[PDB]
């Protein structure tokens, strides 16, 4: 199955090699296409040429990559064009052990299937307290009734603790319950000048100490907190004190855009416009998938199928570029006037 | 079989013999390939038919 | 044209394989360099050997890579060295169809020319309100004369609306006119404790609602906003209320650093020092380009020629590393003492 | 030495190609492994097959990849398994000239040795004022005794100057002394509504100017600052003013995650779980290095040996995925189940 996808990839990547009419190919290519094309036309009956020159020959080859791309993904696009029809048989061609694939493509899939099958620690892209409903003014005093120490949020990655003179207490519970962190990296500071309950300026005297799991920690230094240890703040000072604790970044098992090398660059290449023909194509293709048809996913995907699809489409995009295919598509009305940023803008719904 | 897999009337291929002196231990082929498979186990029938 | 570029790239990466003298080469390489060099020494009359050993043989090969690198980028550095004379006829060599190029090289150039010619949605690196002249104190009340609801910026990615008891009004106009966003991702929270015009602490009561285009949205949840729909805030509470709205990230068709796979890592490799000989060579090359000669562009380039150039240099850079070339350069004086983080720091003007 | 590392990578990436039993291999692959395994089994005396099928044949090969992966990174794990024993003769195999390496591998190593042996300007990851101990409330008036202008930090990438009516003064010293920037990109704004020492709202009148090294800069525009020039702030206005200067980002010669193309994903791959047998194997190997055995280094390494290792392990991780080896490891008690997000979480100490 992976082998299948690897082959499909190898072929499309090999088709992108066709830039000119009389150029000579890399030994590697003439070995791949020669076989592939023959086996393809063998079960497809289409007229794919090794060196397409016309346009109908180029469209044909593109339809081929398209077929292999869709197949390798497991997509049944349905009636999307009058000029193109999808041959389910392409899957059988890709299952032919006789068609070789590149080492590059081999490892490429191995990585996807490898990581997409298991979990791992990774730097989360957004602030820790991004999903909070209530936020308080940064640098302002706030003491919840009956408490000597009051921890509270003040931003997407910021919290501040209001300690009374000589007060102490745990703060960890304001962090827990959200997400499922493995290690939270903290860096606390002293709010030297903060506003009081009335508005008057106040000073935080040096001497306040923040200890994690017992051991005392310095201010302005990153701290490896396990999220479970006791986050204890003490104020031995004879005045009101306020200290801010920052979640510089945290790591969890949720997949990020760095699960696979330059995944982002690909995603962009796929969501890109090019022209109306490509636009609609790429769209209609993703309609069958869980991925958003024309606007990047808010949250990075986590399943083999999705990741794969993207890589395949990205490659098919490059193939599209080199082949310069022209053909119809349901609901796509091409505007020939030199294409600009303005026209492209409009196309996105 | 052995004697003759080993008789090379053309250019010779890499014959990587096995520790056992028993015939068909080697692995002739630029891709290796056991010839140990075509041995002769009666409980398996690994060499000959079916 | 793309073919010319891909060939140049292939040759450089092919030369990059020569790390030692006796080492055996991948038969694929022997074909490439066998042809390339034969047609180079024929149209340039230079003595480049496939298996260099001396040093002058190594330099000669590098000058070739440089000649191609330049010819491919369409650059004419001029008289920058007493040892090197850029022979412009290199383009003629890079146009020889008998010279093959790698599948990798093909897909590489196809990508550059691919995205460079069209637009696409990107995550955008900086904050939405980065280019604002004015800013307000985060968490402080402000009511512009005669209004009942006043939106006001308070950060690079932050705004806050001051609502009177029972007030309501649109906010969208504060976002408009800036950049050219396609989709702005929001996440609003309630500023539970803010400062009044006088300084006293005030509370924001639960009941405030923020609706996008008519539909009511929850607090602390990311929202896909097109930028045109009505961002209407309502305060059915019998007290003053202040809410903070955050632009976690937005998307626009402006090229970012993720247009081409690991563009950043490539850039770094080019802007690196290595040694003075390299440094100056690289600078002198970029002096011909619209790209900053020794400091990362603040804004990511967006044209074929730019990106293309960078890559050709990045490769030419690795080619430099492996070959270990030694030559004179006008206006550059080599300091042979071991090279330290200090010596390099000084070379960057 | 570099030649050695590339060969090891070539071999590993080649072993990854064996996804199935009867699949047709690229003539290139067979040619390589044919020599590699023939010479390895000669100096090691193990039985590795080109077309492994059983399991012991699969382990034997994986062990070979491990032996090479280690020899290349220069590691000696010692007694970590009853099944495996590291042969030091493996380094002799990776030096045998008759064993070729790919163009891809050569260009991969040349990139590591390249940027690792020198420096370069790169966008730093965290905020400028991250390692600060004291922070003040953003938007609050604070004038240090006897001064007409008082600059003070209020965020990880923020500072705010408090000017008196008709006051002027240099500010550059609050930035200096930290890190070692080459260029600090700024963008200043006028705090249109700030809190006074007492709590009342105060307006900043238009007219307040900021000039770098003499020349006057606009508000809300990015400013390339060399960190040495005179950052002067003036206030010709007849009232109290407050402006915020932001360090959007800055560049320094400290290695970042973008030193090597998509290094992030390569790291994530190695730090991923897969299964207990992997987890332990990867950990036990990292115990011989300066890298954290099971959690992403907060700070991106900067030495040849460190990065080189990450790549060899990232690749060996892929080799693991494809070969599906099964063997014992001291201290590791494998749970033979299907594996869940939970079980992986628990495995990380």
């Amino acid at each position: 199955m992976d082998t299948i996808a690897a082959r499909a990839l190898t072929v499309m990547r090999a088709c992108a090699t066709l830039q000119e009419a009389r150029i000579v190919l890399e030994a590697n290519v003439m070995e791949i296409l020669g076989i592939a094309i023959n086996r393809y036309n063998g079960l497809t009956l289409r007229g794919v040429t090794m060196r397409p020159t016309s346009l109908a020959q180029r469209n044909e080859m593109f339809f081929m990559c398209l077929d292999m791309m869709l197949s390798a993904a497991g997509i049944n696009v349905g009636p999307i064009s009058p000029d193109y029809t999808q041959h389910m048989a392409t899957i059988g061609v890709l299952a032919t052990p006789e068609i070789p694939f590149t080492t590059e493509a081999a490892n490429e899939i191995a990585r996807v299937t490898g990581e997409t099958s298991t979990w791992g620690p990774a730097r989360q892209p957004y602030g820790f307290f991004l999903e909070t409903e209530e936020t308080f003014q940064p640098g302002r005093w706030f003491m919840r009734a009956a408490q000597a120490a009051t921890a509270v949020v003040c931003g997407p990655d910021m919290i501040q603790v209001s300690l009374n003179a000589g007060a102490r207490g745990d703060v960890q519970q304001i962090f827990q319950g959200r997400n499922d962190p493995m290690m939270i990296y903290l860096v606390w500071r002293r709010i030297e000048n903060f506003a009081m309950a009335q508005g008057n300026s106040q000073q935080t005297q040096a001497g306040v100490t923040v200890s994690v799991g017992g051991v005392d920690m310095r201010a302005g230094r990153i701290i490896a907190w396990d999220g479970q240890a006791a986050l204890h703040v003490r104020n031995p000072t004879q005045q009101n004190a306020m200290v801010q604790i920052q979640v510089v970044f945290y790591i969890s098992m949720d997949k990020t855009l760095n699960q696979y090398p330059a995944l982002t660059a690909e995603i962009f290449n796929v969501y890109s416009f090019r022209d109306h023909t490509w636009h609609g194509l790429r769209t209609a293709i993703r309609n069958r998938t869980t991925l958003p048809n024309m606007l990047p996913p808010i949250f990075p995907p986590n399943d083999r199928d999705s990741i794969l699809t993207l890589l395949l489409l990205s490659t098919l995009a490059d193939v599209y570029t080199v082949l310069r295919p022209e053909f119809a598509m349901h609901g796509v009305n091409p505007m020939p006037g030199p294409l600009t940023a303005a026209i492209a803008r409009a196309a996105y719904v | 079989l052995n004697d003759y897999l080993l008789y090379m009337y053309n250019t010779r291929v890499q014959v990587n013999y096995g520790p056992t002196g028993e015939p068909l231990d080697f692995q002739i082929g630029r891709n290796q390939y056991d010839c140990n498979v075509f041995r002769a186990d009666f409980a398996t029938g690994t060499g000959y038919n079916g």
